[PDB]
């Protein structure tokens, strides 16, 4: 068939006419982005040769190929540990949330670190571990391991979770300050044009909304393939 | 170390040069690397193939140069785009992106010029000296809620204020630094105060 | 055939029929010997780099061997140690010997301090001086914990202002090569 | 014949290498964007539109993943929109009225201000509302009265 762009629709446009809303919905999306591959390493003689004196011998005549390819590898490799720790190590401190996880009404337990299980990773974290997946080797080939492992890679995103959940915008420009969460929240709807009292008077149904929303990406992730 | 980003470039490039013009010193399987001996020593129909022999030799090592080349001036240019935007957003304006000019609150910002590239010194506002009080969402008066246009309220143990968010300025809560909405039923954590008309 | 490297015992199970074994992308693992009809694996002889760890000669003129992957006691056997000269010889074996998941690290005491990483050495470790080398797990920033509750907030009483520096390369050399000067000449 | 095989393997190491290194910067470009992201979504609120989630942007959360990040953003969605008549400005003692920060709307009979992005009315009077110059020059100014308190 011919492909189809998308429904139809006509706004209804006249000159002293207007549309307001009278209610509204709070949406979780996800975004997912690599950010490094595996280091990689080709020991080029033993590629081409492999220990045999007589074509290595034949193979010195040809300059140095083998030394810029390798250092071509090497330089990429270490571009990977860069890409990582630009990506996660911004925060100074290790900021942990309080015990006594009251905010007002908002559930943040899908995303925060569970201390029963021993990787200390969050219940979404490990669906997404669980859903990626894949003695020397011939030929001069070797895997490098990445500088910082996946342990503290994980503790970086709590730093920055608690960070964010206890002190809003402030841990990232300055000293951290505490504020109320239902409190934060208001600021930042007051930052998108819309009064505080909006919030404080609709804040029950707000925070369930929120907290469903989040409850459907678990399944989201897990059942779309 | 500081200007090790303008000297790796540099370093890089004068590197790559020496390896090309070293690379003129092989035989790549022939018997000299120069095309005299080839010549003299040796017999015109048979030196073709010696010719031939270091012909392919450099133009190999030629073509990886270029390429070399190429794939560090496509990351010269995204550096320069970079550098473009940041002149033409943090010097000629002030910038809401956070972290984009500097660390912290930016003010503004001044260009200066290096052998090959730019340095921006970025001029920034950093909190300091924070001291903790009491606060609330809504002040309770008359049955009437109220809250605050540009601020929030604070406590020092036993009185009520109204300052500004990043800069402790305390003042009287009066019926023009706060609006009013609904009664006092609705909102969570209200407390009780007087609202001072003027 | 012929080949090079290590046979130990083997798990697998040949049909009657088979006399050896290969893998994803034909590389002969397995083998059965003509006159025991036993299976066994093949696995390369060890092969790797070596790389050296130094303070900078101008602070100090000790150093370090990282050995990379390889089990940390058939060093003096993987280099030919009886063949160096006896300044080599003290950097394949001694009291210091460690063993981490990048490899065999000789002439650094590990420690179980913590500090912030120096040089990096690879799955969580770094190295350093501290007047000797020392090796350890790097640490990620001082703890903190934020005194959040539900009434209570933070303000500023004063401000600092900073001026902070920031360095973008925007163009290289321009130069040119004649291909036919350069080939012939 | 080694000379032969050694060709062939060189230049298959060649272009293994080459392939890596292009994909190596395509690499480094999405690392890039994911730390502005990092700076701007999480650390902040941003103002750009659509560059983190669909809607008015609100505040987003980090997760980590095998070779990347995954970021949650919670965002606002105006919903139930309902439609009526308005005007650019209001016409009292022969003075022009402009609303300070809403729009005006009438419900068929009475007019209201209300703020833009969610319908909550309110009594027209001197204290949402500023003046400048006469009932003249603006087209579609209608007629009502600005209460004083
Ligand atoms: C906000 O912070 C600034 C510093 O960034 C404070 O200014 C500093 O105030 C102290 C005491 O008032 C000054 O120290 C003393 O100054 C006198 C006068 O020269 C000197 O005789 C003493 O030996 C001592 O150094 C300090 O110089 C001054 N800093 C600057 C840069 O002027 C300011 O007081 C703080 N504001 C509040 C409200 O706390
Ligand atoms: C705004 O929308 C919400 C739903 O998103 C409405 O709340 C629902 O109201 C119905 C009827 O009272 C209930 O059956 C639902 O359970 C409510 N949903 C939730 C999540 O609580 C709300 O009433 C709407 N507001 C207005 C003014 O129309
Ligand atoms: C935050 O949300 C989680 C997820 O729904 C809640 O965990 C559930 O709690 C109920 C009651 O204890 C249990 O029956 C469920 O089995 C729990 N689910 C999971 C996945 O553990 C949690 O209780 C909520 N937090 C608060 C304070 O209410
Ligand atoms: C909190 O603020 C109030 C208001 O400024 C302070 O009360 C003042 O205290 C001073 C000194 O004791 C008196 O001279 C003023 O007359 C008081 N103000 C009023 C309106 O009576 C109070 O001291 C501050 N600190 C505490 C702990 O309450
Ligand atoms: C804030 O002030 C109001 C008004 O004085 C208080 O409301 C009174 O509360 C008492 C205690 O239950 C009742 O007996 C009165 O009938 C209430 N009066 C009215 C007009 O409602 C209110 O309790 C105060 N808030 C707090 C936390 O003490
Ligand atoms: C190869 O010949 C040797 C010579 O006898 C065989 O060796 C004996 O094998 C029997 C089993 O058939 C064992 O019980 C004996 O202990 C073995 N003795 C010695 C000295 O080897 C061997 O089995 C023969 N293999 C094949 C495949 O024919
Ligand atoms: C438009 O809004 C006006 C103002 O709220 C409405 O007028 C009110 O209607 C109710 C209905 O019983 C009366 O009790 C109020 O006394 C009216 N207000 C005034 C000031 O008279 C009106 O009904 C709304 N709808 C329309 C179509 O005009
Ligand atoms: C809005 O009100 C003004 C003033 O009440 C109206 O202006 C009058 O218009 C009539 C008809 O043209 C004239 O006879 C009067 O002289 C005008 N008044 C003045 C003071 O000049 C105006 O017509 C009204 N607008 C609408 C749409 O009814
Ligand atoms: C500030 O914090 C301390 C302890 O955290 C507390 O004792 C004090 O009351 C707080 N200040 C105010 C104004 O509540
Ligand atoms: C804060 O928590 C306490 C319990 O520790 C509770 O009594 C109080 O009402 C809460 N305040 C608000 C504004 O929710
Ligand atoms: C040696 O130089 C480095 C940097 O060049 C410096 O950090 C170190 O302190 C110097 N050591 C001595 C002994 O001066
Ligand atoms: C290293 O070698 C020792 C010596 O036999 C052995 O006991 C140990 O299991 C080996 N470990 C690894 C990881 O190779
Ligand atoms: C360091 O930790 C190890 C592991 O338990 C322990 O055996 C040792 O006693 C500790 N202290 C020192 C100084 O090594
Ligand atoms: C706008 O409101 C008027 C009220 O009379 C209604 O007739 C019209 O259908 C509305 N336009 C829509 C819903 O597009
Ligand atoms: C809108 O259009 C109508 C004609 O359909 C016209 O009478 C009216 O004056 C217009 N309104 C404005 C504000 O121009």
């Amino acid at each position: 068939y011919t492909m189809s762009l998308g429904a139809e629709n006509s706004v209804a446009y006249s000159n002293n006419s207007i549309a307001i809303p009278t209610n509204f919905t709070i949406s979780v999306t996800t975004e997912i982005l690599p950010v490094s591959m595996t280091k990689t390493s080709v020991d080029c003689t033993m590629y081409i040769c492999g220990d045999s004196t007589e074509c290595s011998n034949l193979l010195l005549q040809y300059g140095s190929f083998c030394t810029q390819l390798n250092r071509a590898l090497t330089g990429i490799a270490v571009e990977q540990d860069k890409n990582t720790q630009e990506v996660f190590a911004q925060v100074k401190q290790i900021y942990k949330t309080p015990p006594i996880k009251d905010f007002g009404g908002f559930n943040f337990s899908q995303i925060l670190p569970d201390p029963s299980k021993p990787s200390k990773r969050s219940p979404i974290e490990d669906l997404l571990f669980n859903k990626v997946t894949l003695a020397q080797k011939f030929n001069g080939l070797t895997v490098l391991p990445p500088l910082l492992t996946d342990e503290m890679i994980a503790q970086y995103t709590s730093a920055l979770l608690a960070g964010t959940i206890t002190s809003g915008w402030t841990f990232g420009a300055g000293p951290a300050l505490q504020i109320p969460f239902p409190m934060q929240m208001a600021y930042r709807f007051n930052g998108i044009g819309v009064t505080q009292n909006v919030l404080y008077e609709n804040q029950k149904l707000i925070a369930n909304q929120f907290n469903s929303a989040i409850g459907k990406i678990q399944d989201s992730l897990s059942s779309t393939p | 170390s500081a200007l090790g980003k303008l000297q790796d470039v540099v370093n890089q490039n004068a590197q790559a040069l020496n390896t090309l013009v070293k690379q003129l010193s092989s035989n790549f399987g022939a018997i000299s690397s120069v095309l005299n001996d080839i010549l003299s020593r040796l017999d015109p129909p048979e030196a073709e193939v010696q010719i031939d022999r270091l012909i392919t030799g450099r133009l190999q090592s030629l073509q990886t140069y270029v390429t070399q080349q190429l794939i560090r001036a496509a990351e010269i240019r995204a550096s320069a785009n970079l550098a473009a935007t940041k002149m033409s957003e943090c010097v000629l304006g002030q910038s809401k992106r956070v972290d984009f000019c500097g660390k912290g609150y930016h003010l503004m910002s001044f260009p200066q010029s290096a052998p090959h590239g730019v340095v921006f010194l970025h001029v920034t506002y950093v909190p300091a000296q924070e001291k903790n009080f009491t606060t609330a969402p809504a002040i309770c008066h008359d049955g009437k809620a109220h809250f605050p246009r540009e601020g929030v309220f604070v406590s020092n143990g036993t009185h009520w204020f109204v300052t500004q968010r990043n800069f402790y300025e305390p003042q009287i809560i009066t019926t023009d630094n706060t609006f009013v909405s609904g009664n006092c039923d609705v909102v969570i954590g209200i407390v009780n105060n007087t609202v001072y008309d003027p | 055939l012929t080949g090079t490297g290590v046979l130990t015992e083997s798990n697998k199970k040949f049909l009657p029929f088979q006399q050896f074994g290969r893998d994803i992308a034909d590389t002969t693992d397995a083998v059965r010997d003509p006159q025991t009809l036993e299976i066994l694996d093949i696995t390369p002889c060890s092969f790797g780099g070596v790389s050296v760890i130094t303070p900078g000669t101008n602070t100090s003129n000790q150093v370090a061997v990282l050995y990379q992957d390889v089990n940390c006691t058939e060093v003096p056997v993987a280099i030919h140690a009886d063949q160096l000269t006896p300044t080599w010889r003290v950097y394949s074996t001694g009291s210091n010997v460690f063993q981490t998941r990048a490899g065999c690290l000789i002439g650094a005491e590990h420690v179980n301090n913590s500090y912030e990483c120096d040089i990096p050495i690879g799955a969580g470790i770094c190295a350093s001086y501290q007047t000797s080398i020392i090796a350890y797990t790097m640490s990620l920033g001082a703890e903190n914990s934020v005194a959040y509750s539900n009434n209570s907030i933070a303000i500023p009483t004063n401000f600092t202002i900073s001026v902070t520096t920031e360095i973008l390369p925007v163009s290289m050399t321009k130069t040119s090569v004649d291909c036919t000067m350069y080939i012939c000449g």
